DNA sequence: GAGAGAAGCGCCAAACACA
DNA sequence: ACTGTGTTTGGCGCTTCTCTC
DNA sequence: GAGAGAAGCGCCAAACACA
DNA sequence: ACTGTGTTTGGCGCTTCTCTC
């Protein structure tokens, strides 16, 4: 018998076809298995996009990165406009919600006051001070699911890119302040270069004129929930653990019960079809 | 009614055109404070999905849209000027102005536009009443006027040599019959991006357009308030051909005003930037002159 | 709100006539506040005035480095504690950072813009610099309107005061000759030029092949026209009833189909 | 100028052609700026692959692995066949010369005598007692690039496999003994499971008719030589190194002095071309 | 070299004549040294023997697992330390490993094989077991040859000499009756069978897009047919002179051209 | 001469051929241990280059390879047996005879070998002349043998009705003219083969088959050196039909022998197999004959 | 005189790293 | 609401041009 | 009677982890 | 000599089959 067999020896497809079973009781004693299922690593969903924005000054990104030059630990704070793509950049020494809120005021004072921003769940942006300061220019600021840095990438990317520069900068005189050059840097990226795929440049679809007005969206999402073999975020696990059933499910994530008290926000990535107990 | 985003293709047409009716009707602001406030407030919602759904739908626009469209302008627009009082005062029907400016420019730029359709639906007619609309008062009326007349300008063919023969009567009639003009730095602005795109050699016109009324334009006493646009254009025809800066320098010294006044300067700075261009070729011609009509 | 938004900022009535307040109200809430009862240049980014200016405190000094366009004026200040030829080279790159690069600069006499860096710095930049002896009316609002946020509250780093002040400046305060801004005054873009005997023919933009987020597709289905081309997305439509923005990831290049 | 522009800022491609140069000029500035190529971690060289053997016990791959089972680390010793894919694994308390020749016999009575077998720069197989052991036999031995464990990718990923396998058998019955789960294991891998792309067994690989015979190889190799900027396997750098000039170039890897005393054969996958100095 | 063969493993001349050694010097060579001068089941893996035997050494003793083919001869064996129905089940599922599934077991009665335990085990295996009271002879070739082994060296681990003890009976000696080893004789693949009134056709391979390794190419050139398959690897001729082993990565599915 | 490898395929045909035919002459090593060593060297060398190249090149077998290739089989192996002798000896001429067997078998299952072609080249004498090789006393020529005439069986269709008949021939010549035979087992395992593949009902003629030759098979004193293999074709006529039992099971009860014999426990391994199949079905017909047998 | 090498130019999937 | 992304790079298909029989 | 849903089956690129 | 690889998985194109107007 081949399920007999499977069970004995958690052969694949193929070796209970050559034993005497066809393709489909063969592939649903495969899917049937719960031990072939939380061991094997390999998994089949869609993939998640950051929000963007629907016109300039709509949707920010920030994000705070670390530079070393010459002994010292420079803090970068690093905001991006996820419509235009254009950057403002400020060095600091250390990280604080001060120096969060004076970074986010020079680039509105740059760029322009955004109506949201999302940034991680960095000990400065989670503060009291940084809501009392959103709020005070009424500002939504929202987080991320913790421990997921590739829900802020664009900003990652972002901080990539602009290290890179300074380090060519670095390359031809060692002697240049940090000052001269994130100027430099900043003027390159947001005036000089060019975008890859709109072939055109970050402060010209910043400044392009707004008569292109907002297309209407529809918050209406699927009502059905299903099962989920899950991996939690924070730390990584050998095999999925489950399966459980998603509470709600929203683009790119879902809600599932780690424990029997309190649900919990799982990106796509890190999830698995189950199938249904009945 | 009803919403032109809701209805089948076969008919969505026929409510366009409805919803493209339903605002013809007119609103006057300046009359009273307050008057129709919910047919006001439905023709600026109106205003406000058409100008949406031009937008993000394209073969949307076929022929029994174009000239209903421009009658709708005509009569949304085309009107007696505002009595002339000489910060400026703004229009109070603004908002419905301002939305009926941002669908227009939007439909003039459409991908699905044809210059084939709007030979006979617009014509020397529309834009003479348009060009005329450039004495308003309000300086976001000039700014969309501008960015409008560029555009009329730049997509049709047959109607180039007449708006250059229109410019030119509209410059001498300000010049010698009429003082009170507005729209002269919009206007030199249009002028500047069509010098822009001369080719060479330039034709016995342009020269004339030149020598006549461009140069005389420095005698008006509100020169300042146009003062940067108008040295822009000067720049851009020695750039094309530096033989024929010989009458323009000439113009410059010879009526250069020989009393003293706080706007002198004014011409002065125009001179550096065509010395600044002038200094290659070997122009030493008329630099004695220059030297001694300087002096003074 | 309106109130907020002028408590914070001190920006002027026409400011606030921009946003939901009318001008009445506007006048009201301008009058209801105890702390408010040429060009030269022909285009955007063509000739530059640098100034050095000391801004006073109770007990101690700021050295502001001040550049202004002739042409909008728009302002990019940066704050310092000293004076010389290196903290003017680090204003210059900042503001050209902000505002774009220069064609001509102009400033006064001092220890600083006359010493061999700063002529250094312009000559690799190929920024022309001229000199001359005798704007300072923006200078005076910069003042006047760091003075009035110091005022509303003393505990103020002098960043964020800097960083407001021109965030109202800038973006906020709005021209009387064309009641416009001075940042989309200094960004506006300009006309293209019109060529003659030509026609000036609409561009046309691309075709794509995409794909639905969220569906774990391997099919591209239809190619489509793109109504708006941003960074990291497109505006694609979906069906004739709605448009979406469609990741540059879920996109291929096509070809018309002819 | 575009070359002082470039020089100044490092701006892109599209910079310096909408400041006026053409596309070749302004590759080769890109091309040409050693800054520009000592800092984009981005390159492009083509792949490697291991050296595969052209008939049964012709090439063998061996790796040690760990296991944890029951408080209990168990080593497990896998050979792996580059031909049939044939694994024979043998289970031990610690790692030492002696257990490798140990497990080196028990796959030669499980399989067969190779004709050579590599296995990476590991303490147990540099030894002198193994070079004995192997010459004992008449097995050439050779050791792949230090710390690059790609070049012996397939037995890594066989590692995998069979731990996948032991995970199963210990989620149904955690009281099931170490040697019957290998032993099943192992029969399970040789005897049922089927290959992905031959579609067979890799017992029927194995002892599948010899009857094709040898393909003659040649040994021919490229005689030029070319720049490179490189990056040491052993520690990760940031930035390129360089550039030198290739001693000989082999197949998938190629020598290059990183001092001026000896060279060192570095892979195709941390080297980056270089334009040529003259 | 046949000298240094026969030194490590003391295998039969027969083996040594399929190496490199000829009949007369390969009897030269078994003479020189000083120490060595029915079948009931059908196929192969239809009935085994199983037996439990006692290795004597001169301060210890060894309990050897062995399992016999009726039909090849080829034998499997384990040592251990004591004898009890795990031990037993650990060997039969070694010898499993080793050899492949039995359908028939049959071995003597004794503490093992008879509880619940070694019944459940074949059962799990769907083995059937039969059991009888009274091969002994491949038990004493493993004796002597273990034997010869520990008098060569005396410092052997007693598995090493036990894997090249079995190395030697299963794939160096050779049947005297089929002139074949163990090995070959259990792992030879059967005849398939021949259908009446169908002609047995030859079986068609595929044909692959293929891509020549280190070139870093992007385009597939030309659909090939396959001469042989293995494991990480396909070949492929390259050209009408040469043909190459061209990893799967590197190869793509095709359809016969038609 | 040349290598194939290193030649222009427009005469590599030709080439082919040539190494073809010379190796067509004799080196006999029964006559003397040394004799033509470099010649014979020569020709194991072709042979190797031979099969290597006829496994890796397509299309490179046509028309006129066929026929030649069976003229050189014909000349390497069809001659006068060894004289009978009754471990086996071996065929000193082992190396030139494995190289060909090991060429024919390559040959026979190329992919590009085409049935049609065949027909006229080989023929009835020749396999003739191959069954009667099967009496040769090395195992290994045996064992080829028997793996070459399951191919020429599988490969050719208007050639097993004949082959099943001759089988029938050599089974009556060894069971009672000629007690002389060493290839039983082989021809055992073919037969095996054949008889898996048969397909329901099965014709008389098998039955005949049956009932003529495969039971008297167990009367020959040599049967231990095959008495495994012909017990699986018995097994594997019994799955085919359950009812066709009774007349194998008759003879075999018939004629067990009534003395003892150590061979007799062959019998008895056989029966168990036959019980272990018979048991369901309701066979009980004979039964009680067969423990009235089995008693004595 | 004219078709065969050579230069030019736009495009693309695979690598890469952002703590 | 919850969610990865933008730039670099050699190899090609393409178009246009120059030196040689 | 017959074409429309449903079940069956082989194939594939992207993810994944091997200290 | 030096060099990454094999398995898992949902979504599709494909073929064959069953229940309904
Ligand atoms: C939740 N609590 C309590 C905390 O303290 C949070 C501390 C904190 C805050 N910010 C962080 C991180 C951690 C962080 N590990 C990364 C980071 O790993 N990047 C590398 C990276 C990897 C993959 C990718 F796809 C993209 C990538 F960028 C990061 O980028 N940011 O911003
Ligand atoms: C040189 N000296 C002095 C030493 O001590 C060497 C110690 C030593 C010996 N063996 C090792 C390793 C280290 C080792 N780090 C790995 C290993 O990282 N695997 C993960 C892995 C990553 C990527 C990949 F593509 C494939 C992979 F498998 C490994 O597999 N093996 O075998
Ligand atoms: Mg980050
Ligand atoms: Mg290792
Ligand atoms: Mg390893
Ligand atoms: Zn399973
Ligand atoms: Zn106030
Ligand atoms: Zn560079
Ligand atoms: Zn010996």
């Amino acid at each position: 018998s081949p399920a007999k067999l499977h069970s004995f020896t958690h052969c694949g497809q193929a070796a209970l076809t050559l034993h005497g079973a066809t393709t489909t009781e063969a592939l649903n004693i495969l899917h049937s298995c719960h031990a072939c299922r939380k061991n094997n690593p390999q998994h089949q969903m869609p993939r998640g996009h950051i929000r963007r924005g629907l016109l300039p000054n709509h949707i920010w990104q920030g994000d705070i990165t670390h530079f070393k030059y010459k002994n010292t630990l420079y803090r970068l704070h690093v905001w991006v406009d996820t419509f235009s793509g254009s950057v403002s950049a400020t060095h600091k020494k250390r990280e604080t919600s001060s120096e969060a809120i004076s970074s986010l005021l020079h680039a509105i004072a740059h760029l322009g006051r955004p109506s949201h921003i999302n940034t991680d769940n960095g000990p400065a942006y989670a503060s009291q001070e940084f809501q009392h300061a959103c709020t005070s220019l009424a500002i939504r600021h929202t987080t991320h699911i913790p421990y997921n840095p590739t829900s802020s990438g664009l900003v990652e990317r972002t901080n990539g890119i602009l290290k890179t520069l300074l380090y060519k900068y670095f390359s031809d005189n060692p002697n240049l302040p940090m000052d001269n050059a994130l100027s430099v840097a900043l003027w390159t990226i947001n005036h000089l270069n060019v975008l890859t795929h709109c072939q055109k440049t970050r402060w010209q679809l910043h400044h392009s004129p707004r008569l292109p007005p907002i297309p209407e969206e529809k918050p209406v999402t699927t009502s059905k929930t299903h099962w989920y073999y899950f991996k939690i975020p924070g730390l990584n696990s050998r095999q999925w653990k489950g399966p459980q059933r998603a509470l709600q499910e929203a683009a790119g994530a879902a809600l599932i019960p780690v424990s029997d008290t309190a649900a919990q926000w799982i990106p796509w990535k890190l999830l698995k079809r189950a199938v249904c107990p009945r | 009614l009803l919403h032109i985003r809701d209805v089948p293709p076969a008919d969505q047409e026929k409510l366009f055109i409805q919803k493209l009716r339903q605002c013809c009707v007119l609103f006057d602001f300046v009359s009273d404070p307050l008057s129709d406030l919910k047919w006001k407030e439905v023709k600026r919602a109106a205003l406000s999905e058409m100008v949406e759904y031009i937008t993000h739908n394209r073969n949307v626009i076929t022929e029994p849209i174009y000239p209903e469209v421009v009658h709708m302008f005509a009569v949304n627009m085309f009107r007696t000027l505002p009595p002339s009082s000489n910060e400026p005062t703004l229009e109070a029907a603004w908002p419905h102005l301002q939305l009926v400016y941002e669908f227009f420019l939007r439909f003039l730029e459409s991908p699905d536009f044809q210059p084939n359709i709007a030979k006979k639906y617009i014509d020397q007619k529309f834009v003479l009443q348009l060009l005329e609309l450039f004495d308003s008062e309000d300086p976001r009326e000039r700014d969309f006027l501008k960015t409008t007349l560029h555009r009329i300008y730049g997509k049709f063919l047959g109607l180039r040599a007449y708006i250059r023969k229109q410019i030119n009567n509209i410059f001498y009639r300000f010049i010698y019959e009429t003082e009170h003009h507005n729209g002269i730095a919009e206007l030199l602005e249009i002028l500047g991006s069509i010098i822009n795109g001369f080719a060479l050699p330039l034709k016995e016109e342009h020269k004339i357009f030149l020598l006549k009324v461009l140069l005389p334009l420095h005698k008006v006493k509100s020169l300042s308030v146009y003062h940067p646009q108008l040295a822009y254009c000067v720049v851009q025809f020695l750039e094309k051909d530096s033989t024929l800066t010989e009458p323009v320098v000439m113009a410059l010294l010879k009526y250069w005003p020989k009393t003293h006044s706080p706007k002198e300067v004014m011409f002065l700075n125009e001179l550096e930037e065509i010395l600044d261009v002038i200094e290659p070729s070997e122009f030493v011609k008329i630099m004695e002159p220059l030297f001694r009509q300087l002096a003074k």
